[PDB]
DNA sequence: AAATAGGAACCCCACATGCCCTGTGTCTGCAAGTACAGAACTAGCCAGACAGACTGACCTATTTTTGTGAGGGGAATCGGGAAGTATCCATTGCTAAGACTCAGCAATGCTGCAACTCTCAGCAACCAGCTGAAGATCAGC
DNA sequence: GCTGATCTTCAGCTGGTTGCTGAGAGTTGCAGCATTGCTGAGTCTTAGCAATGGATACTTCCCGATTCCCCTCACAAAAATAGGTCAGTCTGTCTGGCTAGTTCTGTACTTGCAGACACAGGGCATGTGGGGTTCCTATTT
């Protein structure tokens, strides 16, 4: 029911500015806030900013303050992110994502994903990569730097495809996330366990906190079946 | 499975009730609000009806639930119990 | 209730509408009913009686019809008469 | 031929539809939005008719009044043509 | 099946008294019984209230007179007071 | 001794047993009073008889044998103690009245 | 508090028309219909009709229709009645009088009368004059020619003043009435006692039903002390 | 030639000013005074607790404040900066209260 | 004593203060009145509640949890005072 | 037996005791089952700790060690289900939200 | 002395486990004791009128669940919906 | 062509009947509420200074109102087709009645510890003073 | 249109203070524990009705194209009015004290309401009938 429609891949050259739509439906629009989201290869999973359309509120992360501006269109459910001074660095891919404004909610559903090319609190996952076979148990670890009262969520992301929510709040289970995914812990110390694996399960999971202002992700763990 | 329904609440029909509201005259682009805002309310209604059949472990909507929804949004209904 | 030759005895008393009908001898208690305003006080029967249709003075004068057997109102040969009977006079 | 001036048939309109107590959507119509509309919440639900004959009426009355309130709203800004920002006026004035 | 409990027969009662001759129509009647509900309903739960604020636990003619008060408006409130300071009144003496 | 009914004793139409039976069994109180029942069958009543003498009157003026919702929301929407007593009430098959803005009748 | 303010004498010729004002204050002034009655010396008082002014709705006696037009001003919370083609037989005392939209209510206040002078249910009240001391009993008759359910009023007008309101609905005290006051009957039959007389009490009594359109004043009754 | 500001622009100092601090915007004395001059009108003699007065005062600063927002609603609707008591009486009269 | 003419009291610049917390940039010179009349109709309504729950008390102080119930009871709940 | 607070039980820091208490002695129903004071106050503790934790996120982003009404009509306002919650309620010393309309604004 | 047994020291608590370092005003915090208060009455009053319709006696999770899902907004009902029940269990197990 | 008969369903409002369950009558127990007395407490009134908010005039700018006129948006019309509706029948499924059982909740008494009141130390917030940046306003080239 | 100088306001920093918040001592009232019983709620089974689905024929409304008229909107003038300054004035506020009228607390007790039980009549579900009503055809003036 919930969907978050993006543009396709845009082709820029350096020194131009780019906006890409967040076309939302499904939901009361101005109830959740609309979250960005780059992810490049070299860092992972980067969160720039938010905005509210319920008050045009925005929050933008420091390292992206100017290069992000985000606007709001209540009228067509639409929310614009614009990069301005596209330098090389930027050849990524932007996702938005919808998160609630309950503090115990996190980013639930996201947006496909526009690749656009270019012509604090550190979380630390513990295994990088791993490898399993098709019954075994996995456990991923992601000691945080400060901490955070729960406000920890666990992301799946299948290769070259948006991240899927799988915890929230450290401990609940997500919507349609079947009972073999359990998270646990609180404070600085946080865990992902899966019972039972099958062939779906190869994917980078990444945990995200929203305890503080800027919310940061972990490296990531590529987890390999067989 | 029913799609696209809210056509059928046709242009005609809302200008019968903008004429019992006492409209003389109306926009053209009226229609597709009044659409929207009927579809709000009815989802509201319905939502909160549906809770209460659900509570009572029923599967059936009575009348008593829709008027208890209405009274509870503050839109008290009478004639139907 | 029976209270359609009450109707018929009340407007005839009062003197109400006699353009539809009237007396030419209130000892025996014969009257004559209009041929042109008869519909009119067939409708104004449907409304005191507040009915589902406006009824045609055919309606109104199949009711006449079931008063012979009890006797209030009879049908005599003369074109647009009847009468009650001595008691309902 | 004769043509009737505009605004004389819509008053004509505002006379016979404030006098009548009918509704005026037709009811199959009402009844597929209800169901469809029931359908996000329910799967394989079940209505009584005076369940959706009181959707209905209760649909009917509130956007009645809310079509007075937009009349007021445009009414206000010396018009007599209702357009989506008096509904939209009345709506946040009154709450919703 | 199971012996409803409606007003009707009260408020058939009642108009019979007010206007002997003119009849009611069975939604007009389902309409007047939502009516007596909700007033009752009104009523009650606001004489509760007031038994309640008072730390009292029971509700008397003087709750319902209060609530009356607050409820109606206008003459209303009056003339339902008089009525029912009537009816206790009569009541009382049996 | 013979039976006697509260209403009765009152000289009400109201059932006053009833309405102390829905007092009791409504969560309202721990006790109900003796004469909260009669007063409120009394009040009640008083506003029945009100709202059904208005609406025969709108039924006579139109002509008609029975008051039908239409005439009930007349005598209500045409009182403003009754409009404002019933201002959040939605009557079935009640229409609404009759009202037209100057400004749209044609000079 | 409540008051019905009016106007001056008028002085007019024949075949004019005079509207004369009925200013009120100190009650909600659209909760409440106007009522307008005339008293001529040789008809005692009639009820001209009256005005709601929650919605304008009027209505006329069906012997003053034409001759008299009742205008509802909200913003200055005023009732004006316009007189069109005075006649010779006009001159008379015109009264204002408040009276609510409840049936069982009467006309409770009323203005104090205006003059002016140009260059069906009937009341039977038996009575029509009395003589008394300062100690006994009074019963004054009101029978009627069709029936009211107890929609009868009495009012004590002292002369050049505005009637005062003793009893409404058949039995009621009004405000402020001692209980030396007391109405009885209902029906067709109605009936006024007074319980011990004062020197204060001579005046002028009269019965007003308003259990059918045409409202319809009394007779009168003249009583007089010791 | 004195320092003069063009109107509008103080009249907007002022919204960000009021907008920004939560204190009674009506002296306390003229409101009590005139709480016990309606009061009066209700039964005779009574008395008021100090928070019953500040009670009210902070209900009737609310009321006009929400009032006079939906007024200026109305105001900007028909094409407008001045509040008028037209638009009063329609905000009024939508929310119900007429 | 006896309190007399004290609407006035609501001054014009108090006015011009609560329609700038609104958001008002420009008033009307008869907005003033009219403004005067509607907080005196809302005063009225809720110190008639207000009353008759502290007289339903027997009591001879308007406490301010009878406010409180006066405006709960109108769909105007109010906060930080019982 | 050492006495155990239900709500410890519970791991609640509001009373289920008192709530208890109170929903037998406040005229809802004839009996109160023995979970339904536990989710009353679950409920209750939940929100006021939504609540709690805005106000005092508004309160920290204005420079203050103390939550005050301002810093809770700031918390309820700016969130659209909070103000949907509460939209008939009036808080003391509260304020308003600063929203000027774009109209009233300078152009250039 | 009258014991005035409000809700400040409960609320105290979650202060100080969310907001460590955090104090509160005592207007705030009579402010927060009647969102408590006001928040009780209504889903008690929405749960005894649900066990009201459905001609049921007691009050059970179920009718508060019911009532938190009919008052309480968007994902404000689902994240208490998540406590209750969390809380319930909890206490079941002892 | 108007008037009259008449068979045959049918509708409204009383009126009757069977029955069953709930409201009334009677008695008993006991606690909710009341009358009274005394303590305490808090709201109304007095009083004086004083500083800052309020008030009325004046001028001007800037906002609203009024009078144009054009043009394209919506109303009025119509006719064919598309749903809506009424009714009729069959199916099915789902809601509640009735019997049976027993687990949870009320009622009770005792006890201990958590929550209330009262207090007082200390510190977050407030105030005053000062200074620097931002923005409004009036020429000017 | 593009800055530039001048003046005003707002934001930030630092020291004095001050009233307001948090924590500790005393205590007391209510939550928790342990029984006892009994009834309201859960479970099964099945009667009974109402909702759903399909068919058919008829009625009612809806949709798209045309014409044109009058309403809305852009625009300029006027003329109405509110806002900004300022000098003068008046009133709110703060301080504290004194009643004294009002509220709170404790007792004795009394009066009215809950509980239990027998039972009978009121109210609900059917039903039966008078006085028409309706509908279509045929017959005799």
């Amino acid at each position: 029911e919930v969907q978050l429609q993006q543009s396709g891949p845009e082709l820029v050259e350096p020194g131009t500015s780019v906006k890409m739509p967040c076309k939302a439906s499904g939901y009361t629009f101005t109830s959740y806030t609309i979250q960005w989201v780059k992810q490049t290869p070299r860092q992972g999973l980067e969160w720039i900013g938010y905005i509210y359309p319920y008050n045009a509120g925005t929050k933008y992360n420091e390292k992206f303050k100017g290069k992000a501006t985000l606007t709001s269109d209540k009228s067509s459910s639409t929310v614009y992110m614009e990069l301005s001074s596209l330098t090389s660095e930027d050849s990524a891919v932007y996702y938005c994502a919808r998160k609630s404004s309950r503090l115990r909610s996190t980013l639930d559903y996201w947006g496909q994903g526009t690749s656009v090319t270019v012509s604090d609190i550190k979380m630390t996952q513990s295994p990088s990569s791993m490898h399993a076979s098709l019954g075994e148990r996995v456990t991923i670890t992601c000691k945080a730097s400060q901490d955070i009262r729960s406000y920890l969520s666990w992301y799946q992301q299948k290769p070259w495809k948006s991240p899927k929510t799988l915890i929230y709040y450290a401990t609940s289970l997500a919507d349609g996330v079947p009972s073999r995914f359990s998270g646990s812990g609180s404070g600085q110390d946080f865990s992902l366990t899966i019972n039972n694996l099958e062939s779906d399960d190869t994917a980078t999971y990444y945990c995200l906190q929203h305890g503080e202002s800027p919310y940061t992700f972990g490296s990531g763990t590529k987890l390999e079946i067989k | 499975v029913l799609r696209d329904n809210i056509q059928g609440i046709t242009k005609p029909a809302i200008r019968r009730l903008a004429r019992r509201g006492g409209v003389k005259r109306i926009s053209g682009l009226i229609y597709e609000e009044t659409r929207g805002v009927l579809k709000v309310f009815l989802e509201n209604v319905i939502r909160d009806a549906v809770t209460y059949t659900e509570h009572a472990k029923r599967k059936t909507v009575t009348a008593m639930d829709v008027v208890y929804a209405l009274k509870r949004q503050g839109r008290t209904l009478y004639g139907f119990g | 209730k029976i209270r359609l030759y009450q109707f018929l005895l009340d407007l005839l008393r009062s003197g109400d509408m006699k353009d539809s009908i009237w007396w030419v001898d209130k000892d025996k208690g014969t009257f004559q009913f209009s041929s042109k305003h008869k519909e009119a006080l067939a409708h104004r029967w449907g409304i005191q009686k507040g009915n589902r249709k406006k009824m045609t003075y055919q309606k109104m004068a199949r009711a006449l019809r079931n008063y012979g057997k009890t006797g209030e109102v009879k049908k005599v040969k003369k074109k647009l008469t009847y009468q009650f009977s001595g008691e309902v006079l | 031929p004769h043509r009737y001036r505009p605004g004389t048939v819509a008053l004509r309109e505002i006379r016979r539809y404030q006098k009548s107590t009918e509704l005026l959507i037709r009811k199959l119509p009402f009844q597929r939005l209800v169901r469809e509309i029931a359908q996000d919440f329910k799967t394989d639900l079940r209505f009584q008719s005076s369940a959706v004959m009181a959707l209905q009426e209760a649909c009917e009355a509130y956007l009645v009044g809310l079509f007075e309130d937009t009349n007021l709203c445009a009414i206000h800004a010396k018009r007599v043509t209702i357009m989506p920002k008096d509904i939209q006026l009345a709506r946040r004035i009154r709450g919703e | 099946r199971s012996r409803k409990e409606s007003y009707s027969i009260y408020v058939y009662k009642v108009l019979k008294q007010v206007h002997p001759d003119t009849g009611i129509s069975s939604k007009a009647m389902g309409i007047m019984n939502s009516f007596v509900n909700d007033i009752f309903e009104r009523i009650a739960g606001e004489a509760s209230r007031l038994a309640h604020y008072n730390k009292r636990s029971t509700i008397t003619s003087r709750e319902i007179q209060t609530a009356v008060r607050l409820l109606l408006p206008g003459e209303l409130a009056k003339h339902a007071v008089s009525e029912g300071t009537k009816a206790v009144t009569k009541y009382t003496s049996s | 001794a013979k039976a006697k009914s509260r209403s009765s004793r009152a000289g009400l139409q109201f059932p006053v047993g009833r309405v102390h039976r829905l007092l009791r069994k409504g969560n309202y109180a721990e006790r109900v009073g003796a004469g909260a029942p009669v007063y409120m069958a009394a009040v009640l009543e008083y506003l029945t008889a009100e709202i059904l003498e208005l609406a025969g009157n709108a039924a006579r003026d139109n002509k008609k044998t029975r008051i039908i919702p239409r005439h009930l929301q007349l005598a209500i929407r045409n009182d403003e103690e009754l409009n404002k007593l019933l201002g959040k009430v939605t009557i079935a098959q009640g229409g609404v009245l009759p009202n037209i803005q100057a400004v749209l009748l044609p000079k």
